[PDB]
């Protein structure tokens, strides 16, 4: 029940250090609080791990980098909560500013391991309409049916290898479509947990 | 058209207002012709 | 919709469409809805 | 077994109508017509309304006598007016001679006359309950296809005889077949030919003191 | 789990127009509101369709008629509602009046497509006791177990064919035995839906 | 002795309701009175049946329609009457007005089941000359030889299916060439009867 982004398992570039399960472990990021009025959140893929653990070391010390990912969202709501999230993975997520101050601040183009809340969920902060974001790989989190969503996204870039810090490959977006409503007397903030695990990772050019 | 066939039944302490989401698409037999410019 | 936007780049189109609905209420919530579809000839039915 | 069978349940010919050929006093008629109605008494109606559709042929028997239980040699005619024929209007009626009306001439001082009557109905079976209207408020639920014809009785005589003759008609349902069992009646029978009941419903069971009382 | 009235699928009379799936479709009647104090409802079988759609046309324009039926009741209660319905099909349902004005009004002998609420549920409005109505084909709707009940009833009449308007074959009865009780704060009126679908239908004598 | 319009029996479109002999019966229209000075009559083919019977129902309630026809004219004259009729079937009979008020009235473009008498029989009310109308499928009704004429006309239209009410396929025309003359003392008005029977009919898009 895991969506395969464009239907290609991530593969090593045939012929550069190939790390091991010491790096290819499950990084469980912090949990964000899905409230009623909350608009959503997004993470830049390679940027979200550039400062945590051995993967952060490899990214911040090598020169070329390529890796797949097995992003995994789960949210633990009760059976009396109602709502619906849209989680998709957007290649080349180019965040754009919103002029009435013409380019996005760095805190909005690379939010880090904490994510950024959307300013314009309707237009995805990038002018494109949300109603069409489903053209990307996605999975629906509808509380009455399922509460998990796994996306396997391979390496999509023009060049074979690229810098892990200058250019972020894609961006994981999770937006509430049907807002979270609940009667009085429940946990007023469903928690959303995002587990990431690199796949078929590679580096080159140490120090 | 979408019609309320029955009422909306919930046990106590449960929201009484939901949302239906409609998704559109085209089957495999869809075809186009005579490309032209758009109207934004 | 994606198809709605692409068809504006063409002149003629013919085919069969599908429309999926999705309920997003509490799990505990039950009920029944009737979805009808009237061919292009007639007018909208006024009563269920 | 074979004792609660549906055939045995309707056997044992029983009284269905006590008709009286009046010929004395203020009733110098000398004849009487008795329209056949199986559902005459309640004890029989309740057994018949157990089933919805029923098919049978009867074996009528006439037990006649005077009022002092004597049985002189008077001569009687019993005529069976089939369903759809005209019934007589007096002692001397052209109808008393229509050879299509079967008749049985038997004296009083003779064993009771006995005659079988076949299954006489246009349908496949007699129907006690007819949810419908004939003639495609006093016409609802009344099937006409249950009529079994009349029984006319007269003393073969010239003038009045001055003797009332009571007649007891007994009937035996043979070859009974029934369909669609129904719940046995629970309320009183207020009116013939209609299932109307009283506003004061009576419980089917007798009421004790408490649910924990025997 | 569908009860077979007297165990005989409806069959065509062997040898008259035999209609098709254009007529043998599912007519979904209106939904009645099962409230606490409600006493029940009944429908006369052929009469309930004599004014709706192609079947109504065939009945109101031909002379002889015979058809089976696949009556189907369903009720959508919550899991906190409690109650129990008895649905049975009564051949030759002869409604009787209740004298203290001696015969039932036509609105009570042929209620139409809207049904009539019972005046005396104990005695079935026909003198016979409810406690024995189970002798007919029936199914129990107990909210803690099931919420649907299907009865297939073939053609039961004395003659081979009959008028579709003068004489109604049978009557569908649905009575609440255990009344509907529910705590404060629920949908105070469970809906009951009745779907009918004629089977092996026939007509003769058009115009 | 039946003329086959362009030599093609009507055929079902290979793959929509296909009616039966209940619809494919012989509709006998009214009889018009062929008098001396009478000029002729014409009927639009699908329009002549859009308000009569089951075919009228199917046309006035479906959306697409295609059918052949077996138009059949007969006239019962005596042996002392003399005259000659021309009956032909004209595809795409576009009636035109006659300016000295620039387009024909609807009562002249769709006359109905009663037909319309020609205003200009010489020019067929359409500018084209009668002397050439024989280029269409036709049959001669010459009283000294024959008194019947059958035309089987298949479905001729650009699209596969079309509306039964907006666009009438063809038009049946019957014109007296040699006028009707008769000596004194005869039935002064020969009757002309037009029997129609649809063939290989089809509809789609009910209600």
């Amino acid at each position: 029940n895991i969506v395969l982004s464009y239907g290609e398992w991530p593969e090593y570039c045939p012929s550069p250090t190939r790390p091991d399960v010491s790096v290819n472990r499950f990084y469980t990021l912090s949990t964000k609080s899905w409230k009623t009025e909350s608009t959503g959140w997004y993470w830049k893929f390679p940027d979200v791990l550039n400062d945590t653990g051995v993967f952060g070391q490899n990214a911040q010390f090598h020169y070329l980098y390529r890796s797949g990912f097995c992003m995994h969202v789960q949210c633990n709501a009760s059976k009396f909560h109602q709502g619906a999230l849209l989680v998709a993975a957007i290649p080349e997520f180019v965040i754009a500013a919103s002029s009435p101050g013409l380019y996005p601040d760095f805190a909005h183009t690379n939010p880090g391991k904490d994510g950024q809340e959307f300013r314009d969920p309707y237009v995805l902060d990038a002018g494109i309409p949300l109603s069409q974001a489903l053209i990307f790989p996605h999975q629906w989190i509808n509380l009455r049916t399922n509460n998990c969503a796994t996306i396997i996204m391979p390496y999509i870039n023009a060049l074979p290898f690229d810098s892990a810090l200058n250019h972020s490959n894609f961006g994981l977006v999770v937006i509430p479509i049907s807002p979270l409503k609940y009667c009085n007397g429940a946990t007023t903030e469903v928690p959303i947990t995002l587990t990431i695990a690199p796949l078929n990772s590679e580096f080159s050019g140490l120090r | 058209t979408i019609w309320y066939q029955t009422n909306f039944v919930v046990p106590p302490d449960t929201p009484t207002e939901a949302n239906i989401i409609a998704l559109g698409a085209a089957q495999k037999n869809f075809t186009l012709k005579l490309c032209k410019d758009t109207d934004e | 919709t994606m198809v709605g936007q692409i068809c504006r780049y063409y002149t003629q189109w013919s085919g069969s469409l599908k429309v999926t609905f999705m309920f997003t209420g509490s799990f505990m919530a039950t009920g029944k809805m009737l979805i009808a579809y009237t061919p292009p000839g007639s007018a909208q039915p006024t009563t269920r | 077994v074979n004792e609660a069978s549906v055939e045995h349940f309707y056997s044992r010919a029983g009284l269905v109508g006590v008709v009286e050929v009046k010929d004395s006093g203020t009733s110098l008629d000398g004849y009487t017509v008795w329209p056949i109605d199986v559902m005459g008494f309640v004890q029989q109606r309740r057994k018949l309304e157990l089933s919805t559709y029923m098919r049978f042929d009867a074996e009528f028997t006439f037990v006649s006598n005077l009022n002092n239980s004597t049985t002189p040699g008077m001569l009687l005619q019993y005529m069976y007016v089939p369903p759809g024929a005209p019934k007589p209007d007096s002692r001397k009626s052209y109808q008393w001679q229509t050879a299509t009306n079967p008749s049985v001439f038997a004296k009083l001082s003779d064993p009771p006359p006995q005659v079988s009557v076949p299954f006489m109905s246009p349908a496949t079976a007699y129907q006690w309950f007819y949810d419908g209207y004939p003639t495609f408020n006093l016409q609802y639920g009344q099937c006409p296809n249950n009529m079994m014809g009349h029984f006319a009785i007269r003393t073969v005589s010239e003038s009045t005889t001055g003797k009332n003759i009571h007649v007891r008609v007994y009937m035996r349902i043979k070859h009974v077949r029934a369909w669609v069992p129904r719940p046995l009646r629970s309320q009183a029978y207020m009116v013939k030919n209609y299932p109307t009941y009283s506003q004061t419903i009576t419980n089917t069971a007798t009421d004790r003191a408490s649910i924990t009382t025997t």
